[PDB]
């Protein structure tokens, strides 16, 4: 990270977390940080925990994506930019071979793997567009962002479905509202990578040859 | 609707008011417009 | 307008209680391959029967208004179906699915008292549309009372071709995008990512990021990384002030840390743009010769008219500029064109695919190779006659074969130049090169049915419908969708002439892109 | 204008806008049924005697339809001086050519 | 609240035309992020 | 009116969300102005 | 700085380098617009924000501000120069480059 002090606090905290996918929160008063997760043991619900009223809503259209690419500041570039981009066959099968290319640019991560592994992660994730709301009753306190939940309702035919808490609403009566975004597991994982040695640029310039 | 229209119309100001209140919670205001 | 039958204009104003029933046909989603099921609903309270097809009644509950006006919008629909059809849900939630895109169509149809569909497109001789589409989204509402009913509700969102408007679907020079590279199991493959199969080939753009960072070795610190913008006057509009308009209408952009300038631009008519460098090297034996592929223009050109090195173009502008120094004939009022060059005499003409021009300066040995962009081209024969013989220099410091280039780097759909500099003391660098251009060839139509499909148009209309069928780039719409004999009719208006001047006043003609300066080149409307 | 080059035609052009803009009125109603099949740049003559209009010409800018049938549109004023031009006079006098970059021979 | 939300989405288009009269009031407009 | 602003200002989030629906719409966002 | 000024060609007698130059992408920016902001250099004439301390968290690249510059007075061909960098205690310095040419061989 480079931090340009002259850019106003809330902004630069900003862009900071969104490098890393965090998140902070002060319910309980306390300040804390909660990373995205998929986690092994999950909070379980079931639909007549709650309230009864369940909203679902999914936004596939704009949301969703099937090719990327990725700028970044590369020292084997001599810290000129570098450009990486992949397809996935499947995704692009799965849909009717409409091609949709996600547009990014990393401002803190210069290992090239590593931006390409981050990045898989971001078009996997573009694939989960649901999101879900609803309220509890009190005795579900503690609840934060981040936190994970599995799902349970039969009529949907959801079991354990999994989901991150995304945004939270305590009250004075203690009656909690509730919004979902869906996640899979395969989000986490990266496949594997080649070897890019082969393409170690050296821009060099303003200079002149010998005799 | 069109009473809606009426109504809305003449009391714009709260409107503007709301609006400013949500952006200003996530940390932005119309007055860029203003300036832009 | 569109003319609907006058007997349904009758019925329609004589008879004062009407039965109209909604008919719905819908892509399944969720195909996880390509073949996908339908489902056929309808709005009345009974099934229907049309075209033998049996739709379905009793699962919609509601269809929302459409509007439409002058400005450019979505157009979006939603519709309702109830919440209780347990199918319906199932065929939302399961996880595998998805319906990026699927089709809808929604016809209205007027039906009679002997329960047949009344007669009311005179194309089909049958029911409107009211609507057709893709799906964007949906939801599902489940409201639960504590006491007395609650309701649950299937929402379907629906929307125009431009559901993303923040699609970008150009090229741009970078081979992995090109070929549509992904990885497995440990290495890079072509796949199905590429804009078309026969693209998998193609190493074109292989050299390409490496090539600047060489170029800039044969330029001035002025120069060694910047780039000519495309487009300078975009549209202006109420929507900017004044200033911030001209103050961002900006000539020049820097390629380092500036990836959109590697975009390749499209034209129709008439236009000036800078080359995109490829690809750069020099002559083994003789560093002084240098090689460098530039290319400008999407789909198959019209032709190229002229070169402009820095901002000295070729042909003489005028007498004085003829003066002032060395140039072959003469824009001004003859239209010569670079054809001239290589006959020595007087020509409109736009280059021809493939030819070597000698543009000699005076100042050592230009030399152009030109290639309309048109697919099926070949790669070369001047370069591969080089890496066959591992002529090249950086060829034979990094150890390549003849991979270095070959008959695989076909650059298909993408006109190209080929540029041989020499080097010398009265040309101590290279300069920037741009170039005049006779653009991309549209499918211009007629009403007697032909589709002559030869040349540029200036005509708005068949711009406007290449851009938009044009599926490589642009919108990816089908040509089936579109009422040619109502287009026709649109050209047939665009196209009246004008005498509020005349022609002999405009001496720049073949530059301006008509032609011939004697038959009427003037129309109400002429665009570049 | 970004995409138009010929002076002539951009003047023949513009004059056209300038034209258009005096047609400031607009104007919006609802339709029954019956008039299906409107689209915006149709064009309506309107007759209504109180206001002294007698085929006062409009051009349909915005339509809406539903699931009723019942048609809300909008009319935009013109009039047809708005697509004829004035003469011209020929503008080849200035020609400017803006060569640069070159040095003079002895 | 849920009635109102429902009921704003269903009238939107007034809601922006009483934001451009107090913008346009003090001189600005929206269309400025159209553009922008 | 004043009834109005305070109710408005409670219900700040639909009116945004109903902006948001129009000028998306015709394809724009407030969004700029967060970066902006 | 305005001494400094005289021992510069006149490319660079009050430019300097940004920095942070790729600022992160979120879909509030068009394309265009980001890359086109994106930029290499500003000047310190009428421009204040260069002159704050940039703060560092592992490994990066950074033009130096200057803060005083001066000459030995029996010889003028002797200058000194002093550049302030990061805030804090940093890890420590790697290399230098003058213009872009870095000492270390690539």
């Amino acid at each position: 990270t480079i931090l340009d002090t002259s850019e106003s606090v809330f902004k630069n905290v900003q862009g900071l977390l969104e490098s890393y996918g965090g998140a902070i929160n002060n319910l309980s008063g306390q300040y804390r940080v909660t990373v995205e997760k998929y986690s092994n043991t999950p909070l379980e619900i079931n639909f007549l925990d709650t309230y009864g009223d369940l909203e679902l809503s999914d936004t596939t259209g704009r949301n969703k994506f099937n090719s990327v690419q990725a700028s970044i500041v590369d020292p084997a570039l001599s810290w000129k930019t570098n450009s990486i981009t992949f397809y996935n066959s499947n995704y692009k099968e799965q849909d009717k071979n409409l091609d949709k290319k996600l547009q990014l640019s990393f401002a803190n991560i210069t290992n090239y793997y590593t931006a390409r592994s981050f990045a898989d992660r971001e078009l996997k994730k573009s694939r989960y567009s649901r999101t879900l709301s609803f309220s509890l009753p009190y005795q579900f306190i503690g609840i934060e962002p981040n936190d994970a939940i599995a799902f349970t309702y039969d009529r949907y035919g959801w079991d354990r479905k999994y989901f991150l808490v995304d945004e939270v609403e305590n009250s004075r009566e203690g009656k909690i509202n509730v919004t979902l975004q869906e996640y899979g597991e395969d989000v986490f994982i990266n496949s594997g990578q080649v070897d890019n040695s082969g393409n170690d640029i050296p821009d060099i310039s303003n200079n002149v040859l010998p005799p | 609707a069109a009473s809606f229209r009426e109504f809305a119309s003449s009391n714009s100001g709260a409107l503007r008011d709301a609006v400013e209140l949500a952006l200003n919670e996530n940390g932005a205001s119309l007055k860029t417009l203003g300036n832009s | 307008m569109k003319q609907i039958l006058d007997s349904a204009r009758n019925y329609l104003k004589n008879n004062s209680r009407i039965k109209t029933a909604s008919l719905i046909s819908l892509e399944l989603p969720g195909s996880t391959g390509t073949s996908t099921a339908f489902i056929y609903l309808t709005d009345y309270f009974r099934d229907v029967i049309y075209n033998g097809i049996l739709y379905q009644a009793g699962k919609v509950k509601s269809i929302s208004p459409h509007k439409q006006n002058r400005d450019l919008s979505i157009g979006s629909l939603s519709f309702t179906i109830t919440g209780t059809a347990q199918d319906e849900v199932l065929k939302l939630v399961q996880n595998g699915v998805s319906f990026l895109d699927r089709t809808v169509s929604i016809h209205q149809a007027i039906i009679t008292e002997d329960g047949s569909i009344l007669p009311v497109d005179p194309d089909t001789n049958g029911p409107l549309l009211y609507f057709r589409g893709r799906i964007t989204g949906g939801g599902i509402k489940d409201n639960i009372s504590t006491s007395g009913v609650g309701t649950s509700t299937i929402t379907w969102n629906c929307s125009n071709q431009f559901y993303d408007f923040d699609r970008v679907n150009g090229r741009y020079t970078d081979d992995a995008s090109h070929r549509g590279l992904e990885v497995v199991a440990g290495q890079l493959l072509p796949s199905n990512g590429a804009k078309r199969l026969e693209y998998q080939e193609d190493y074109g753009f292989f050299h390409a990021n490496k090539s600047i960072s060489i170029l800039a070795k044969y330029q001035v610190q002025e120069e060694r990384y910047k780039l000519k913008s495309k487009k300078k006057l975009f549209g202006l509009s109420r929507s900017y002030s004044l200033k911030k308009y001209y103050e961002t209408v900006t000539k020049e952009v820097d390629i380092d840390f500036n990836l959109a300038a590697k975009y390749i631009p499209v034209v129709y008519g008439v236009q000036k743009i800078p080359g995109i460098p490829i690809f750069a090297d020099t002559e083994l034996h003789n560093p002084n010769i240098v090689y460098v592929v530039y290319a400008f223009a999407e789909g198959e050109i019209d032709g190229f008219l002229d070169f402009s090195f820095g901002d000295n173009p070729m042909i003489c502008v005028d007498a004085n500029d003829s003066s002032a120094r060395t140039c072959f004939g003469t824009k001004k009022i003859v239209g010569d064109t670079m054809q001239r060059i290589a006959s020595g005499i007087s020509s409109s003409s736009p280059s021809v695919h493939g030819q070597e021009y000698r543009y000699n300066d005076g100042n050592g040995d230009i030399r152009i190779w030109t290639y309309h962009g048109k697919s099926n081209q070949t790669a070369s024969d001047v370069l591969v006659n080089i890496a066959r013989n591992r002529g090249f220099y950086l060829q034979n410091m990094n150890g390549n074969g003849p991979e270095y280039w070959d008959a695989r780097y076909k650059l298909l759909d993408t006109a190209y130049a080929v540029v041989r500099f020499t080097i010398n003391e009265n040309r101590t660098e290279i300069p920037e090169v741009s170039a005049e251009i006779q653009g991309k060839k549209v499918k211009v139509y007629h009403s007697d049915g032909r589709v002559t499909a030869n040349s540029t148009s200036l005509n708005g209309i068949w711009q406007t419908l290449d851009y938009l069928t044009s599926d490589r780039y642009g919108a990816n719409i089908t040509i089936d969708q579109f009422p040619l004999q109502q287009l026709i009719q649109e050209a047939a208006i665009l196209d009246i002439i004008d005498e509020s001047y005349q022609v002999s006043w405009q001496p720049y003609w073949r530059y301006v892109g008509w032609t011939n300066p004697l038959a009427e080149n003037r129309q109400i409307v002429q665009m570049n």
